[PDB]
């Protein structure tokens, strides 16, 4: 057996190799006590991961170390590894080899610090550090495809081709469920609630999660909105108390296709996916548009699949046939494609084992790994 | 966190207590040298009796000055010894005559005296304390307030 | 008075009104509506009380009334008081007839869009204001200013908010609101001078410890230092009589009580204070046009006065690009100009900038929100005034 | 008088004909605001130009209108253009008979739309437009050589034999400033320094033509900078925050030696050279290397000519001598050789002119403008 482990950066997932689904999966989260007025000796700690921060949420503050797939906190980060190994998996990491993931264009310094702490701290046997969407693909049964990513903190692009990935032709841009969430605080401020505290976040990330959707076509919706209630709904908080919304419900998820809503200058994830396509060779450009592979958890609204083909067609020329090849586990492709990679033959041999790390030191990451 | 981290020390230069009082202009030897050769004559008017003599001439030249302490100490010793040897019928007398410069510069010094107990006979300098104030005013106090720190 | 565009602060603790061209409010006053109450309190013949006392008139006789304030955080709460306001602010401050009048109004950067569409239905609806403006509060205290770039932070009474601008461009993805302001460092003034057994409950007694704040609070520049006199010293202490008659000693109380800009969460709040905010806010704009904005950092609204406030403000921020861009190196440190506009105007400054922006549009008759397309196309008119 | 420009495919200059060097220089940029929110009160354009553009940056969407050497926005070349004139240089265009330049293989339609503009929409009396390396042949005292050129967009190599073009042995290269600024903005990512939007291109422009230099033996270099501090330098970006480059800045003008570096696969700088200079006729080759004039603003690059004499010095036969030669004044080359050709004593018959583009239309210009 080895450990794959997602490093989510907004949502980890852990687990054996060869086993179909994440073993355990949990916020990438620590959370602090805002409070310094106490019950003397009755069950107290200075830090909370995971679900023990999201459960006590109310009298926390919270914070991932993860920033746009950048772990900028790593005497946090660490705590969170220590969760998923001696409290969420309950193993000996030191028995077992473990897969990490990492984004594209990362800074290197990331993936050094990473596989430094994992052996002089963790001493595994052996680790690996794998781009999250060449993980993916393993998922997806293909050796061609044009994988969109789109996690917490991040989206990426990477063309790839019977194997050989097109690494002039990747994009990645910092736009996610972070930063919807972030504009779902925002505008539901135009309703009177006020949200302001990192709590109260999760309870914007839970509404949008259960009530958000992709227009089909937006200033469409927008004037439907504005014609009737008929698309409104309401939530209710963690107080019994009543939210309603409406138009809301679209323009959250709208930012992803409108970078310009968030003031950001940046294409919209249909033309970065047209962008990134057209950057590759024109033999390649025939197939790429069948397989555009979708991947992590702001892949997962309602009516994205369809208006992410709708828009990709209006810029990819008629004559080609144009496909988006949307998993409905897509939310862990990644670790399932990780759990997949892990369990083969032929990979045995390219871990990087604890024996040639001492040869090295961490820079030997930059050879091993893509 | 941030709060306690000063950047008034490396942003704005606070002033320093030689651009208030001017920079002695004689170098630390040559002020070495001379209190060495005012001490000698100091130590031998109270030999020869005439310790009153020996004041008015130890009195005619002050060390001052961050680089001078072990000379500085060595003025004072021979200064409160002078004035433990002063008979104290005599002291109006004294105090009369000299110079509100002069005076300035007794009682700088009986306030260097009345610094360090452990060392001098405070209750001979608390006697020269009241009789220099009283014969001479009050603003003799008020000049050693103001006066130089490193005095 | 003048036959140009009124202009009206209708701030959450201070209404201010005046026209286009005035150098400084023509009125202000506290914007707080009472209803009559008796409170085993003394009563006199000396004064009437009328079914309905606002702003001056019931501030200046506050032991006889139940004080109420329409506004909070920026947002007006009950209509039924704001129009009372209005019907004082025009028929008996200005004293005036609105029909047909064009008049600016404020308000904060991030409120519920039903507030400007029932403050916009009350303009034409009850008054009759043939001309309507709504300008973001912060973006008017750059006109006072005779400027065109650089951050402004309003403090008022209700909310503390934050507008960068750069080249005359406002950055609406940047602006920003403390949800912590003049009255909360007031609710946390009585509960402070709660632990000394002081008692401030009545609704009247609010506006007495608005004063007592006012008068003797400050900034503390150094924590430890403040601390220090707090609690070695009794120099901080001051002795400060009620109208009532009664004098109260305050002590710590005056530096630990305006800390909360500063520190949220004094009062409960998670947000980061005044420097933490500013600094977050500017550290988000693009790389080519931060320098612009610590060159020029702007404060405004009555909640900025506090003594110490620009020196405490100027040191935090450089304090923390210093613990968060140069990691604590001195080498770079003298390089980092940070500037604080903090001119002796600034508590009007939303007015005084109002009161030049209505000179600016006034003959300009397509700019305002007329009664004419008010009244055909109801609140979507409202959609001239920009994203 | 006559009035002269390279239209430059990132910065353009332009003056007159006899003038030693060019009287106007600005980026070949139109910029927009980025922005929806104006202060009423206040003047803003429709759109900014040049070191305007360049100095309003931070609130700018900045769109260069070529892209490769090619018109991309006539409706914005309109602008700059018109900034060429009537703001820069501050001319009446009805006055002054023209030069303008273009690369060779160029869209054939390039060459007439701006013909097309210059006479019915600029009222020039007359205009030339002539190859970009024929005319940075001039400025050198000379009429055998192979110009080397490099711009912003454009790469090629010209062979002229005593005044004779050679189009068998001409050829063009899509790699300049464009795609090395666009190749160390990504290597950037890889120590965290994070640059994205179309106004920290220009900071990332201004890193790469202070900090750069093409290293004389790479593979080597890449090992001294592993294990030397030595070439690290730093940078000063317009917030105040300082920047260390390493072996970045060796790595990304490598790529013209390298294009494989950006995914090119096709042949380096030096071998351009070579694949012309063996593709000329079976004498003339052989003295080619002694009258290789280098141009263009990307080769001024330090360490370029040592690393260019070198690898081309390899290629060829050791039998006979190579040099490279490389003028101080390299990045105005092109514009010095158009104010000599503009002012020279038998090209005032030479130009295009209402009388016959009345008759002809644009069609005319590929009939004598090579
Ligand atoms: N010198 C001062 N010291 C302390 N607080 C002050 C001072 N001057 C004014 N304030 C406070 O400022 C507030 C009133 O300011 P201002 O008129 O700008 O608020 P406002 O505009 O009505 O509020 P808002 O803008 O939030 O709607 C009150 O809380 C008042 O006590
Ligand atoms: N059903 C869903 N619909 C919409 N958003 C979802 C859904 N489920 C989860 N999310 C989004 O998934 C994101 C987490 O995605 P994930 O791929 O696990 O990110 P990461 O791997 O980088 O931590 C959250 O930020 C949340 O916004
Ligand atoms: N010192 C320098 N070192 C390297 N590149 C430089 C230097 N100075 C300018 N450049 C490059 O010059 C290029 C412009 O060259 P230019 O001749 O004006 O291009 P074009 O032929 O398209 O008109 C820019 O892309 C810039 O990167
Ligand atoms: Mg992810
Ligand atoms: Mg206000
Ligand atoms: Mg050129």
């Amino acid at each position: 057996t080895a450990l794959v482990c997602d490093n989510g950066s907004g949502l980890v997932k852990a687990g054996f190799a060869g086993d179909d689904a994440p073993r355990a999966v949990f916020p990438s989260i620590v959370g602090r006590p805002r409070h310094q007025g106490v019950m003397v000796g009755m069950g107290q700690k200075d830090s909370y991961v995971g679900d023990e921060a999201q459960s006590k949420r109310g009298i926390l503050t919270l914070k991932y170390p993860i920033e746009h797939g950048i772990i900028t906190n790593w005497d946090d980060m660490e705590k969170i590894w220590h969760h998923t190994f001696y409290n969420e998996l309950r193993v000996a990491p030191e028995e077992h080899p473990t897969l990490l993931t990492e984004a594209p264009l990362n800074p290197k310094a990331n993936r050094e610090k990473m596989t430094q702490i994992m052996f002089e701290t963790f001493n595994v046997p052996a680790m690996y550090v794998a781009i999250q969407a060449v993980l993916s693909l393993y998922a997806s049964g293909r050796t061609t495809g044009i994988v969109l990513d789109s996690g917490d903190g991040v989206t990426h692009n990477v063309p790839i081709y019977e194997g050989y990935a097109l690494p002039h032709a990747i994009m990645r841009l910092d736009l996610a469920g972070r930063d919807l969430t972030d504009y779902l605080m925002k505008i539901l401020t135009e309703r009177g609630y006020s949200f302001v505290t990192t709590a109260e976040r999760e309870i914007v990330r839970d509404i949008k999660e259960k009530l958000c959707y992709v227009a089909l076509d937006f200033e469409n919706e927008m004037a439907t909105a504005a014609s009737s209630s008929s698309l409104e709904k309401s939530y209710e908080l963690p107080d019994g108390q009543v939210i309603t919304i409406g138009n809301e419900r679209f323009r959250c998820p709208e930012t992803l296709f409108q970078p310009s809503f968030i003031g950001m200058e940046s294409a919209g994830i249909h033309e970065t996916t047209y962008n990134s396509i057209m950057k590759c060779d024109i033999d390649i450009r025939k197939d790429l548009y069948a397989n555009n592979v979708m991947s992590g958890g702001t892949t997962m609204y309602p009516g994205i699949a369809d208006r992410m083909q709708k828009e990709i067609t209006a810029l990819a020329p008629s004559t080609m046939k144009i496909k988006i090849i949307a998993p409905p586990e897509r939310k862990y492709s990644v670790w399932i494609g990780g759990s997949i990679l892990a369990s083969l033959s032929t990979f045995q041999q390219m871990w990087i084992t604890k024996q040639e790390y001492d040869e090295a030191g961490p820079s030997i990451v930059h050879r091993k790994c893509f | 966190t941030f709060r306690t981290l000063d950047v008034d020390s490396i942003t704005e230069p606070v002033l320093t207590e030689q651009d208030i009082f001017p920079i002695r202009n004689e170098t630390a030897e040559q002020v070495q040298a001379a209190v060495s050769q005012l001490i000698p004559q100091a130590r031998s008017a109270i030999q020869t009796g005439n310790a009153l003599q020996g004041l008015k001439t130890l009195l005619s030249y002050v060390p001052y000055g961050n680089d001078v302490q072990e000379v500085r100490t060595q003025y004072l010793n021979a200064f409160v010894d002078v004035l433990s040897n002063i008979r104290a019928a005599d002291i109006p007398a004294f105090v009369k005559e000299c110079s509100t410069e002069e005076i300035d510069n007794i009682v700088n010094f009986i306030y260097r005296g009345l610094a360090n107990p452990q060392a001098y006979n405070s209750s001979v300098l608390l006697n020269w304390h009241e009789k220099v104030v009283e014969i001479s005013g009050i603003g003799c106090i008020v000049r050693v307030l103001n006066s130089r720190p490193d005095l | 008075m003048e036959s140009a565009p009124i202009v009206l602060d209708n701030g959450t603790g201070f209404v201010k009104v005046g026209y286009a061209k005035d150098n400084f409010p023509r009125f202000q006053f506290p914007s707080i509506v009472g209803r009559p109450i008796l409170r085993a309190e003394e009563k006199t013949g000396n004064v009437q009380i009328k079914d309905v006392m606002v702003g001056d008139e019931a501030e200046a006789v506050r032991s006889l009334l139940q004080v109420k304030y329409p506004m909070e955080n920026g947002i007006i709460r009950d209509f039924e008081e704001m129009n009372q306001l209005w019907d004082y602010t025009f028929f008996e401050k200005l004293k005036i007839d609105p029909r047909g009048r064009k008049i600016l109004l404020t308000e904060p950067p991030m409120n519920p869009v039903a507030n400007r569409e029932k403050m916009c239905e009350t303009m034409f609806e009850r008054y009759g204001f043939g001309g309507v403006y709504v300008a973001i509060q912060a973006v008017l205290s750059l006109y006072a200013q005779g400027l065109s770039s650089g951050v402004v932070v309003d403090s008022g009474d209700g909310v503390t908010h934050i507008v960068p601008v750069y080249e005359s461009v406002v950055l609406n993805h940047l602006v920003g609101r403390l949800d912590v302001a003049g009255r909360d460092a007031t609710r946390y003034l009585i509960s402070l001078l709660l632990r000394k057994g002081y008692a401030f409950n009545r609704t009247a007694d609010f506006e007495t410890v608005r004063e007592m704040k006012e008068k003797l609070c400050y900034v503390s520049y150094d924590l430890e230092l403040d601390h220090k006199l707090s609690e070695e010293t009794t120099v901080l202490m001051r002795n400060y009589t009620l109208p009532d008659g009664r004098v109260i000693k305050v002590g710590s109380e005056r530096y630990e009580c305006p800390e909360c800009l500063f520190q949220p969460h004094l009062v409960g709040s998670e947000q980061p204070g005044l420097s933490e905010f500013i600094f977050d806010t500017i550290q988000a704009a693009d790389v080519d046009i931060r320098k612009y904005l610590y060159r020029a950092i702007v404060l405004s609204g009555g909640s900025s006065m506090y003594a110490g406030l620009p020196s405490r403000l100027e040191k935090e921020i450089k304090q923390l690009w210093f613990e968060r861009v140069l990691h604590g190196d001195p080498a770079r440190l003298p390089n980092f100009k940070v500037k604080i506009e903090d001119a002796p105007r600034r508590r009007h400054a939303v007015f005084i900038g109002g009161a030049v922006l209505a000179d600016i549009m006034a003959q300009n008759d397509h700019m305002w929100v007329s009664k004419a397309e008010w009244e055909e196309y109801g609140v979507r008119a409202l959609d001239k005034l920009g994203p």
